[PDB]
């Protein structure tokens, strides 16, 4: 959830979901994110997914 | 050298998500997007049909 | 290719009448 | 060409030096206290540079738009450099000291031929006596020119731990550091240093003259010791983790003795046999000519 | 499947089974013409847990066009928010305000 | 929290209530004139209200997020409401009047276990004497405990026609009532009235005290008479249409009178059976805290 932020036709679903991701308590996100472990090497390198 | 543990592709998870659908409550409007716009955010619609 | 020519067209009408549906909407 | 400010080319502002001290900046002198000084019983004496050979490799203009301050920042700080000693791109920068000589180093750190309207730089006097005495590093690596290693080391540590009474005297007790840590601090730090233009502090260090230079010297003695100690990392053998209370803990092992390699190959930065020949080249001409 | 009221006071003290409970929230009701009832339907059982600690949401269906039916609930706020690591180890949250 | 401000909430001004004159909002007090009234030769007396069984039901605090403020409004405006009269939601609410609960609530209208930051609330002390009266209502469709609907209605009347010799006697004549129309204007107010956030109305009709109430009543004697009509409309039986001129007006049959279902089924809003049994048990409550 979260992730079908505008994709459902369910409208009154839709609203929370809003709502939730703007109070800035909270924030969503997938992806290749920043990090404190970061470039320290042993064999290759270390990501955050 | 030892080989204590073993990689993998994905991760796997502890807790997954279920449904039960009603085969009777369908929308008259077939949406659309762009293919990164379905990739993205694809099979998360197809478990909230 | 050879000889100008003109043609004409006539924007087409199509309906069915209402069918039906067995599959309901709202709750 | 902004001329050049009197006091300095480090009091302008526009290009400072602030290390990431995790979510927040810092300063260097703000940084420098979280760690603190473990006394061991070995004792380093602090023994007398010998002079460089003046002999830098001669005039041959490539054209490579080299990034000459690019690749000095990297090979002493940067997280494993490779082909940092090959020679054609300090061959080219010697040039650079030649009275009269269409060829200006960029503000940004770039060389060229001729010039450019829409970049600014240095005035080509500054400069001047800039690559006199950095140009030589060039050919550090000469079997009959190169420099020490193992003893140049004797200066690193009082610097980074040197007590006011230690540099005052001429021996100093092999020290112990540690500091609070954050996990993947020892690489943070590394990473960030990249970017401090080091190209404005030593451009400087070549310009500056009797009055001036006594100003300069007791202002960045932080902006010098920050990037002596990130150096003085790569070095020192066995790095061991203090888990104590609730806090995490980095120890460095020696401040003051070229162990000769690893540091650790994971927990820090790490020095080739390529880079011995180089930051030890290096450290024979800012010491000398710092001190 | 279906259990009776009088096997409901034999059954051994630590053999569990499973009985079912209907929901009945999303249910089209009837046409306005069709036949009456008579006396109808009595319920025998009630847990008093409650039996629903699994929810997230319920019921994703529109009533009218624009509001949400009597009873259904969405995702909470906290499987929605992909935090930061520790200072130094795990995973953290917001923070809030 | 806001605390609460002394002369109601609803002198706050950031929530009001304002219905849609069609392209231009308005006042409920501007919109109840274009109404007039025809008096037929039929006669209600004001019959006294019964005295309501004070039995709310038990704590029992199922994790839901309850809208109980959203569910109220809907019952009684609403558009062909569902499940209206269903037990769970009332019962986690009368947890709400208990000295000491870590349960507030949310001042747009949804209940939460223990709190939250990001959300201001009523003071706990408001709510307090609200869900000691509004809890009652949960259990209005129980055979034993349930209330009256053919003869509160006898009240709804006075309201909404009522001449002020009126309800200043006890019998009024049975109105007719008629005023303009744009066609879809019976359930156009009604898709309207439904976001008033009644739950403000109604928390501090229990909090206001012997001044602040004088003064309460004297102000909001409209907003209580325009969720009466709409409510009224659903009621009263046949809905007549008269086309004169080049108006359009629609009659409301009877103003003071359950026919006991349909309205119009299309002309207006519908009232179902579990409904009446909702609709009378909350004017039961409203109308004797009101006077």
């Amino acid at each position: 959830p979260a992730l079908l932020r505008d994709f459902t036709q369910v409208n009154w679903l839709n609203r929370d979901i809003t709502n939730m991701l703007q109070q800035a308590g909270t924030k969503y996100g997938l992806g290749l994110t920043e990090t404190r472990l970061d470039y320290v090497r042993l064999v290759k390198t270390i990501v955050g997914h | 050298l030892s080989d204590d543990f073993k990689q993998i592709s994905d991760p796997k998870g502890y807790l997954t998500y279920s449904v039960k659908y009603e085969d009777q409550f369908t929308k008259k409007d077939k949406l659309r997007a762009s293919e990164a716009d379905d990739r993205i955010v694809g099979p998360t619609v197809n478990l909230f049909k | 290719a050879k000889i100008a020519t003109a043609s004409s067209a006539r924007q087409t009408d199509v309906e069915k009448p209402a069918d039906v549906t067995f599959t309901i909407e709202n709750v | 060409m902004l001329q050049q400010p009197t006091g300095g080319y480090t009091t302008l502002e526009q290009f400072a030096f602030t290390i990431r001290n995790d979510g927040t900046n810092a300063t260097p002198t703000q940084f420098l206290q979280l760690l603190s000084y473990e006394a061991t019983e070995n004792e380093l004496v602090k023994k007398t540079i010998p002079t460089p050979e003046t002999h830098l490799p001669s005039a041959r203009n490539v054209p490579g738009n080299v990034y000459i301050e690019d690749a000095i920042t990297q090979a002493l700080f940067g997280i494993s450099a490779q082909n940092v000693n090959a020679h054609g791109y300090f061959s080219r920068l010697s040039a650079l000291a030649l009275p009269n000589t269409s060829a200006r180093l960029g503000l940004d750190g770039v060389i060229y031929n001729s010039e450019t309207i829409n970049i600014p730089f240095y005035d080509p006097a500054a400069v001047a006596n800039f690559a006199a005495t950095y140009a030589k590093l060039g050919n550090a690596s000469t079997p009959r020119y190169r420099a020490d290693m193992i003893d140049i080391y004797a200066h690193v540590g009082l610097e980074l731990a040197g007590t006011d009474a230690e540099r005052a005297a001429g021996v100093m007790p092999v020290k112990r550091a540690k500091f609070d840590s954050w996990e993947g601090s020892l690489i943070s730090l590394s990473r960030d240093v990249v970017n401090w233009k080091i190209l404005a502090f030593l451009i400087d260090l070549c310009s500056l003259e009797g009055e001036a230079l006594r100003a300069f010297k007791t202002r960045n003695r932080d902006v010098f010791r920050m990037m002596l100690f990130i150096m003085s990392t790569a070095v020192a053998a066995n790095v061991v983790n203090r888990k104590v209370t609730k806090r995490v803990d980095r120890v460095l092992e020696y401040i003051g003795v070229n162990s000769m390699r690893t540091a650790g190959r994971t927990a820090t930065i790490t020095y080739d046999l390529s880079r011995h020949e180089f930051a030890a080249k290096f450290l024979q001409l800012t010491f000398t000519r710092w001190n | 499947q279906h259990v009776d009221a009088e096997s409901i006071m034999t059954a051994p003290k630590g053999k569990l089974f499973h009985l079912q409970f209907m929901d009945g929230l999303l249910r089209p009701e009837p046409s306005a013409f069709d036949p009456p009832a008579s006396g109808e339907d009595m319920r025998l059982i009630y847990p008093l847990q409650p039996i629903s600690v699994a929810r997230s949401m319920r019921a994703i269906v529109n009533h009218n066009e624009v509001d949400r039916p009597r009873g259904a609930v969405a995702p909470s706020s906290y499987e929605m928010d992909t935090g930061t690591l520790s200072r130094n180890g795990d995973l953290l949250y917001s923070p809030v305000a």
